[PDB]
């Protein structure tokens, strides 16, 4: 049981970027999903969360970020949309049902 | 400080046994935990000792079979007996040491007995 | 003035988002911490003032994985040592860490370890952790006192002030100098607070005395009765007698302790023992962790027959994933539909999705909370997609904090008398990533769901 998180880089500011969360080894259709950033030197912090209907964002990426999910291909999304200079953190992928971590991907602006 | 043993029974050759020895009355720890047996007639001999780091030493005749762990947090020792024979028939006894004012106290059991058959 | 730690030993929060918060909930105007104070996984600018009253842990303290450049810990005198971190150590500190991380440590009141070690490891940024005569700290009758610093650097730290007789401190500051009482001892005194014969403490006091008698030391080796220490608390057969806990005397037991016939306030009774109601003492079906189910961490199919016809259980429930994929099923739960009370904690990790709401608890009321999920939760409800709570029949709380996050579909969250149900100043609702409230005293939809 693992999760990998993909698709971060670089971008500049005002831009657009997709994430991509895979999970091997475990019921994605019966799991909750849930997104997390790691600004440096901080706490981290939420971001959004899906298990099976309309996702739940956090106040700061409510209408700039869309989380989707594709449970045959057993993957989980994150679209970002107008990036800001304070959205440069490090990105995990978390299972709140199983508690599994993912490793985390970095995305600067 | 006092010592119960609570391992003891019977079990027939080539089975397995567990015995733990729990201590209380002390807030400080203990320095080092042993398990002693005594066969009928001869003298109390030691079967394991482990040290408070964790050096484990046993005796010859219980190598690979016999294996010894104590538990600081709950001042407990334990003594795994795997592939018993005949002549493993003995009086367990506890043992638990103290440094204490640059002397050793020592505490025994009230002993427990195996017997294989 | 007395509150409960936490038992989550370099495991990441549950929450990520209220950690602080339930470190504050919990910490909050307490002088005895009852278990080990872990300090773990604080920010760079944590605000920790709620740790300045603390003065005495029972188990041990662990600080790791933290962001803070100082921890206030200035009032903190003697660490029991009742548990021990990885059972070696009584006090931890491990990878913490202005680039950020603990820069010293800071316990210039800290004199007693009754027993464990010290064990600090990989941290770049901390100093004046090798000046520190540690055989001082430790106890003359201390067993397991063994030490392991670790003082790789990443930093030059300045000498600290020329105040203290000798070289060590616990920081730069003048007021950091480290105090001695223990090798400085005339005769065979363990503790003394100088060096003349009349200078010697109370052979019952442990981290130190201001004066000569049992009544003016900073702790009691043993047992506080009434500012008085002594060795054993008066027996009960006796209208002095008094109850022990922790290591005080008390006339009455704790709201949600057993009072034993031999005289001390538990949290289980003992072997060949029944539990009577009056406050309750010591005068069944087993959950997870009581003595028949200790190894086991889920209700699964093979053991859900033993709490059928059950109306108390001396023991916690938890759901995880593993236990719905033999594979749960949603009618094998009506077994719990006569439980009235839980010794332990309710966790519920998972949950069928044809089930809307948590009524096969309809009539749980008591949920006791005298073992608690990692130490701090009586009641986590995480990643379930229920509509509605329906806990209708539940009116106490009796210990731990209660944690309902990431159910995107649950409402009536706010509707529940949640500050009825707690019987403690330290315990609170925490609640995050939920459904929101704009979209969303009562349990659930009808009439039949009021409190």
């Amino acid at each position: 049981v693992q999760l990998v998180e993909s698709g971060g880089g670089l971008v500049q500011a005002g831009g657009s970027l997709r994430l991509s969360c895979v999970a091997s080894g475990i019921p994605f259709s019966t799991r909750t999903m849930a997104w997390y950033r790691q600004p440096p030197g901080n706490e981290r912090d939420w971001v959004a969360t899906i298990r099976s209907g309309a996702p739940v964002y956090a106040d700061s990426v409510k209408g700039r970020f869309t989380v989707s999910r594709d449970n045959a291909k057993n993957t989980l999304y994150l679209q970002m949309n107008s990036l800001e200079p304070e959205d440069t953190a490090t990105y995990y992928c978390w299972d709140v049902n199983g508690d599994i971590w993912g490793q985390g991907t970095l995305v600067t602006v | 400080v006092q010592l119960v043993e609570s391992g003891g029974g019977v079990v027939q050759p080539g089975g397995s046994l567990r015995l733990s020895c729990a201590a209380s009355g002390s807030i400080f720890g203990f320095n080092d935990m042993a398990w002693y047996r005594q066969a009928p007639g001869k003298q109390r001999e030691l079967v394991a000792l482990i040290s408070r780091v964790g050096v484990t030493s046993s005796a010859d005749s219980v190598k690979g079979r016999f294996t010894i762990s104590r538990v600081n947090a709950k001042d407990t020792v334990y003594l795994q007996m795997n592939s018993l024979r005949p002549e493993d028939t003995a009086l367990y006894y506890c043992y638990m040491d103290q440094r204490l004012d640059g002397s050793t106290l020592a505490y025994w059991g009230q002993g427990t007995l195996v017997t294989v058959s | 003035q007395v509150c409960t730690g936490t038992d989550m030993k370099l495991r990441l929060p549950a929450s990520p988002e209220t950690h602080l918060d339930m470190l504050r909930h919990l910490y909050q105007g307490c002088q005895v911490v009852q278990g080990n104070l872990e300090l773990t996984y604080l920010p760079t600018n944590a605000s920790l003032s709620f740790l300045q009253d603390i003065q005495e842990v029972q188990g041990y303290v662990l600080i790791a994985h933290n962001q803070v450049r100082q921890v206030p810990l200035q009032r903190l005198r003697i660490v029991r040592g009742t548990q021990l971190f990885e059972d070696n150590y009584a006090l931890a500190v491990l990878d913490n860490g202005s680039p950020g991380g603990l820069r010293e440590l800071q316990l210039r009141s800290l004199t007693e370890i009754l027993k464990g070690g010290v064990l600090i490891q990989r941290n770049p940024q901390l100093c004046y952790q090798d000046t520190i005569l540690w055989k001082d700290i430790f106890h003359k009758n201390n067993q397991l006192a063994l030490t392991l610093i670790d003082t790789n650097r990443s930093r030059a730290c300045h000498p600290c002030s020329p105040m203290c007789k000798g070289s060590r401190c616990w920081g730069e500051s003048s007021e950091d100098c480290q105090s001695l009482t223990r090798t400085v001892c005339a005769g065979g005194c363990a503790r003394c607070k100088g060096p003349l014969p009349t200078d010697c403490c109370h052979e019952q006091c442990a981290a130190g005395c201001t004066g000569p008698k049992h009544s003016d030391c900073l702790a009691c080796l043993h047992f506080n009765h009434s500012g008085i220490c002594e060795l054993h608390c008066p027996a009960l057969v006796n209208p002095e007698g008094r109850y022990t806990f922790g290591a005080s005397c008390v006339t009455a037991c704790p709201y949600n302790y057993l009072s034993t016939d031999v005289g001390s306030c538990t949290l289980v009774c003992p072997l060949h023992n029944q539990e009577v109601t009056a406050t309750q003492r010591c005068e069944v079906c087993y959950g997870l962790g009581m003595e028949h189910l200790r190894e086991v961490r889920a209700v699964t199919s093979a053991n859900i027959q033993e709490f059928a016809g059950c109306k108390k259980i001396f023991g916690s429930l938890a759901f995880l994933p593993e236990s719905f994929d033999a594979p749960l099923q949603p009618e094998q739960l009506q077994v719990f539909e006569t439980l009235e009370e839980i010794t332990g904690y309710l966790y519920i990790s998972a949950w069928p999705d044809s089930l809307p709401d948590l009524s096969v608890f309809q009539n749980l009321q008591v949920i006791r909370g005298r073992i608690l999920h990692n130490g701090a939760y009586s009641l986590t409800l995480q990643g379930l997609g229920i509509s509605w709570l329906g806990l209708r029949s539940l009116r106490e709380l009796g210990s731990g904090l209660a944690l309902i996050h990431h159910n995107t579909h649950l409402c009536f969250v706010h509707t529940v008398p949640w500050d009825q149900l707690f019987r403690n100043p330290h315990q609170a609702l925490l609640h995050t990533a939920n459904r929101p409230e704009d979209e969303c005293h009562c349990w659930g939809p009808g009439p039949t769901q009021c409190v």
